[PDB]
C-alpha cells in the first residue's frame, strides 16, 4: 500500500510497447527507481529518475508526475528476454521502499509456426519416453493435465541464433501403462507418428 | 557484483537451524549496507540498515540479528531457524552519505526452512534423444532432458557439449511442476530442452551432457535415514549422437 | 582557519522587576570555533541551573548561543557573565546593566 | 533535511 | 510576507576523544523546530516547536535517518579534508553545511541554497541559478569536479525547489498559530544623560517576532543619523526578540528628537518623542 504495482503477468506480443506503471502515497518522495529481476536472479537497475518529466535510455522510457504520484516505465519495441519481474522502488527518508513487482511475459511470434508432436525415446533403455509438442504459434496455448498420473509442462522460449529460429516447446510424459502421443487440450492441426 | 559479492548461495535448513549469511563489498567505501529480504511474493522488504561500522538498525520486529564488525562486512544470522526465515536475502550497498538513491545488490542467499529433512531428495535425471521424425520433417534435433522427483525446488540445469557450456539452443523450464499436484510436500520435475541442427546430431565425435545442480542438506546434518543424505550434488545424464 | 572573538550581553526577557520572577540570559554570538565555557554569576558565585539554547549559527558561519537561568532580581544583587574561549586571553566578565 | 544530493566532498 | 525555511550542520573533531560531535537544528522564519545531537541519549531528531509533534512516528523516524546519514558524510569529509589542508590528525576541525527555501508572499518558491564552511571559511556554495559551483580553492576546486560529475546540483535542485518548498507551506499551514504570527513591539524610552551637556536617549523596542525590524533615530526635519548606537537584535527567550538604540545630543534640545520604528508587525510606522 505504501508502493502500489500491478502483479499478475502482463503479456505483451514482441515489439509492441510494454508499459509498466507505479503508485505512491507519501508526498515527500525524493527519487524513484525501476530495477528488474530475472527468474531466480538479483534485482538489477533498468533507471532512476527524480524530478518530473520523461527520462529515456534505448528502449527504456520513465515517466514521473508528482502531483499524480506515480512512475511509468516504457519499454520500446519488446524483446522476449525483457520477460521479468520489473519492481518499482521510492525513496523516501533515506530508504527505497519496493513494490511487489510487475511481472511482464514477452511472447514472441513466429514468422512460420510448424506445428507438431514428436516421441523422442530414452538413450539409456526403450520402456521410457515421453512427448513434445513443438513448433506452434504463441497465440495457442497449452493446459495443465487432469488425471494426473500423466504430467504436461507449460511452453518455454526456444532462440537459437544458429538460423533465425525461436521454437515454442512445451512437454509430456507419465508412468503410466502405454497412452502414448496423444492427449487432446487445444492445440493446431499439426503431423504424427507411426 | 563486481562491487559486492555475498554467499552462501543458497541453504537447505531444518527449523531451529543456526543462521549465517556473509556480505562483502570492495571498490566503495564508507557505505550504505542493506538487508532485504524476498518473502513469499517477490517484493522486497527492508530488515536492516547501516549507515557505517558498528551501527545497526532494525525495521520490523525480528527474529532474526545483523551487525558488521568491519567498513565491508556485512553479516546477518540466527540463533534458532523458523518457518517464517524462509525466503530470498538481498544485501546492498549505497553511495555513502544521501545520493541518489542507487542501490547495488549481492547475487543473493536463497534460503529454504524445513519441518522435515525426510522430505528431502535429490533429481532423478534423465535425456531423451530426439525423434527420426523431427530430423526428416525438420532437419533439426530436439533433445529433452528430464529432472523429476527433486525436492525442494531449487535445482540448476545447465547444458554441456564436448565439454563446454552452452547457452544458445536451450530453453529450461521458467519453473517446476508439482508431482503431486493435490499434496503439500510433493517433489517436482523440470524439463529442458536443447536443439541442435541434425549435422550435429549426427556425430564426429559428438557429446552432450545434462546437467543439474541441486541444492540440499549439507554434511553434518542430523539423517536418520537408511539411504544415502540427500546433499547437495550435481546429477546428469549422458548422450551421444547417432547417423541414424 | 578563522577564529572569531564573541559578542557578549546579558540582559533580562521584562523589565527589572524587583522581588518579581523573571529570566536573565547571557546571548553570545559572532564567535568561531564552537566549543566555549560560559557560566553566570550571581555576585560572582556561580549559579549551576543555567540552561541552553541548540547551538546555531549566521551566514558568515559564526556561532551564537543563548545561556539563560530563571532569576527574581533585587536592588543589591549583581549578576555578571563570564565567558571564556580561544580568541580571549582570559575570560571576559560582563556585568547586568538595569537597563541597557 | 535533504534526502538527496547530499554527497561527500 | 516571505517566509524561509533552513536546516544547520556542525561537525567537531574531537580526536583522540570519541567520534566528531555533529549539530544539527532547523528553523522556520526566525523559529528553531527540530534537531539533532550526536552526543543526547536520545539518538533521533527532536521537536522543538508545537506545531512539529504533530507529525507521526513515519516522519521522526525518516529525519533521523536523514540526520544520521548528514553526520556521517561529515565524519568522513573532516577526514578528506585533513588530506587536503595536509593537517595533523592533534586537533580539532570543524565543518558546516547550511541550505535552505525562501518563498515570497504568494507562498512560491522564490530562491534556493546550499553552502559549505570548513574551519569558519566558505569551502563550495551553490550559486542562487542552483546549477553552478562557487569553490574557495583548489580543494573546493576537487570537490567541485566531483560534484559535477555526480550532479549534486540536479539532485539539490530537486529538494530545494520541490520537497523544500512543499514541507515550509504544510509547516506554515499548521503553523499559522505561531508561524504566520506578527506580534508587534512593546516600546519604551530612557533617559540617561552624561551631565551637563550630555544627554543620550534609548529608544527600546521587546516582544516582537519576527526578528526584521528598523528603529531609526530623527530630527525633526532631515532624517538619517550615523552618531547612533544600536545592539544586535536579541532573543527575549519566549520566542520573541528585542533590540534598541541609543543616541546621543544635548540637554537643552531633548524633545526635538524623535525615534522612528518600523516593523512588519505595525501597520503604521511608530514614532516617539520625549515624555515628561
Amino acid at each position: 500500500q505504501e508502493v502500489e504495482q500491478n502483479s499478475g503477468p502482463l503479456s505483451v506480443p514482441e515489439g509492441a510497447i510494454a508499459s509498466l506503471n507505479c503508485t505512491y502515497s507519501d508526498r515527500g518522495s525524493q527519487s524513484f527507481f525501476w530495477y528488474r529481476q530475472y527468474s531466480g536472479k538479483s534485482p538489477e537497475l533498468i533507471m532512476f529518475i527524480y524530478s518530473n518529466g520523461d527520462k529515456e535510455d534505448g528502449r527504456f522510457t520513465a515517466q514521473l508526475n508528482k502531483a499524480s504520484q506515480y512512475v511509468s516505465l516504457l519499454i520500446r519495441d519488446s524483446q522476449p528476454s525483457d520477460s521479468a519481474t520489473y519492481l518499482c522502488a521510492v525513496n523516501v527518508a533515506g530508504k527505497s521502499t519496493f513494490g511487489d513487482g510487475t511481472t511482464l511475459t514477452v511472447k514472441p511470434n513466429i514468422q512460420n509456426p510448424d506445428p507438431a508432436v514428436y516421441q523422442l525415446r530414452d538413450s539409456k533403455s526403450s520402456d521410457k519416453s515421453v512427448c513434445l509438442f513443438t513448433d506452434f504459434d504463441s497465440q495457442t496455448n497449452v493446459s495443465q493435465s487432469k488425471d494426473s498420473d500423466v504430467y504436461i509442462t507449460d511452453k518455454c522460449v526456444l532462440d537459437m541464433r544458429s538460423m533465425d529460429f525461436k521454437s515454442n516447446s512445451a512437454v509430456a510424459w507419465s508412468n503410466k501403462s502405454d497412452f502414448a502421443c496423444a492427449n487432446a487440450f487445444n492445440n493446431s492441426i499439426i503431423p504424427e507418428d507411426t | 557484483s563486481q562491487t559486492i559479492h555475498q554467499w552462501p548461495a543458497t541453504l537447505v535448513q531444518p527449523v531451529g537451524s543456526p543462521l549465517s549469511l556473509e556480505c562483502t563489498v570492495e571498490g566503495t567505501s564508507n557505505p550504505n549496507l542493506y538487508w532485504y529480504r524476498q518473502a513469499a511474493g517477490r517484493g522486497l522488504q527492508l530488515l536492516f540498515y547501516s549507515v557505517g561500522i558498528g551501527q545497526i538498525s532494525s525495521e520490523v520486529p525480528q527474529n532474526l540479528s545483523a551487525s558488521r564488525p568491519q567498513d565491508r562486512q556485512f553479516i546477518l544470522s540466527s540463533k534458532k531457524l523458523l518457518l517464517s526465515d524462509s525466503g530470498f536475502y538481498l544485501c546492498a550497498w549505497s553511495e555513502t552519505g544521501l545520493g541518489t538513491g542507487e542501490l547495488f545488490f549481492g547475487e543473493g542467499s536463497r534460503l529454504t526452512v524445513l519441518e522435515d529433512l525426510k522430505n528431502v531428495f535429490p533429481p532423478e535425471v534423465a535425456v531423451f534423444e530426439p525423434s527420426e521424425a523431427e530430423i526428416s520433417h525438420t532437419q533439426k534435433a530436439t533433445l529433452v532432458c528430464l529432472a523429476t522427483g527433486f525436492y525442494p525446488d531449487h535445482v540448476e540445469l545447465s547444458w554441456w557439449v564436448n565439454g563446454k557450456e552452452v547457452h544458445s539452443g536451450v530453453c529450461t523450464d521458467p519453473q517446476p511442476l508439482k508431482e503431486q499436484p493435490a499434496l503439500n510436500d510433493s517433489r517436482y520435475a523440470l524439463s529442458s530442452r536443447l536443439r541442435v541442427s541434425a549435422t550435429f546430431w549426427q556425430d564426429p565425435r559428438n557429446h552432450f551432457r545434462c546437467q543439474v545442480q541441486f541444492y540440499g542438506l549439507s554434511e553434518n546434518d542430523e539423517w536418520t535415514q537408511d539411504r544415502a543424505k540427500p546433499v547437495t550434488q550435481i546429477v546428469s545424464a549422458e548422450a551421444w549422437g547417432r547417423a541414424d | 582557519m578563522i577564529q572569531r572573538t564573541p559578542k557578549i550581553q546579558v540582559y533580562s526577557r521584562h523589565p527589572a522587576e524587583n522581588g518579581k520572577s523573571n529570566f536573565l540570559n547571557c546571548y553570545v554570538s559572532g564567535f568561531h570555533p564552537s566549543d566555549i565555557e560560559v557560566d553566570l554569576l550571581k555576585n560572582g558565585e556561580r549559579i549551576e541551573k543555567v540552561e541552553h539554547s541548540d547551538l546555531s549559527f549566521s551566514k558568515d558561519w559564526s556561532f551564537y548561543l543563548l545561556y539563560y537561568t530563571e532569576f527574581t532580581p533585587t536592588e543589591k544583587d549583581e549578576y555578571a557573565c563570564r565567558v571564556n574561549h580561544v580568541t580571549l586571553s582570559q575570560p571576559k566578565i560582563v556585568k547586568w546593566d538595569r537597563d541597557m | 533535511a535533504a534526502g538527496i544530493g547530499i554527497l561527500t566532498v | 510576507g516571505s517566509h524561509s525555511m533552513r536546516y544547520f550542520f556542525t561537525s567537531v573533531s574531537r580526536p583522540g576523544r570519541g567520534e566528531p560531535r555533529f549539530i544539527a537544528v532547523g528553523y522556520v522564519d526566525d523559529t528553531q523546530f527540530v534537531r539533532f545531537d550526536s552526543d543526547a541519549a536520545s539518538q533521533r531528531m527532536e521537536p522543538r516547536a508545537p506545531w512539529i509533534e504533530q507529525e507521526g512516528p513515519e516522519y521522526w523516524d525518516g529525519e533521523t535517518r536523514k540526520v544520521k546519514a548528514h553526520s556521517q558524510t561529515h565524519r568522513v569529509d573532516l577526514g578528506t579534508l585533513r588530506g587536503y589542508y595536509n593537517q595533523s590528525e592533534a586537533g580539532s576541525h570543524t565543518v558546516q553545511r547550511m541550505y535552505g527555501c525562501d518563498v515570497g508572499s504568494d507562498w512560491r518558491f522564490l530562491r534556493g541554497y546550499h553552502q559549505y564552511a570548513y574551519d569558519g571559511k566558505d569551502y563550495i556554495a551553490l550559486k542562487e541559478d542552483l546549477r553552478s559551483w562557487t569553490a574557495a580553492d583548489m580543494a573546493a576546486q576537487t570537490t567541485k569536479h566531483k560534484w559535477e560529475a555526480a550532479h549534486v546540483a540536479e539532485q539539490l535542485r530537486a529538494y530545494l525547489e520541490g520537497t523544500c518548498v512543499e514541507w515550509l507551506r504544510r509547516y506554515l499551514e499548521n503553523g499559522k498559530e505561531t508561524l504566520q504570527r506578527t506580534d508587534a513591539p512593546k516600546t519604551h524610552m530612557t533617559h540617561h544623560a552624561v551631565s551637563d551637556h550630555e544627554a543620550t536617549l534609548r529608544c527600546w523596542a521587546l516582544s516582537f517576532y519576527p526578528a526584521e525590524i528598523t528603529l531609526t533615530w530623527q530630527r525633526d526635519g532631515e532624517d538619517q543619523t550615523q552618531d547612533t548606537e544600536l545592539v544586535e537584535t536579541r532573543p527575549a527567550g519566549d520566542g520573541t526578540f528585542q533590540k534598541w538604540a541609543a543616541v546621543v545630543v544635548p540637554s537643552g534640545q531633548e524633545q526635538r528628537y524623535t525615534c522612528h520604528v518600523q516593523h512588519e508587525g505595525l501597520p503604521k510606522p511608530l514614532t516617539l518623542r520625549w515624555e515628561p
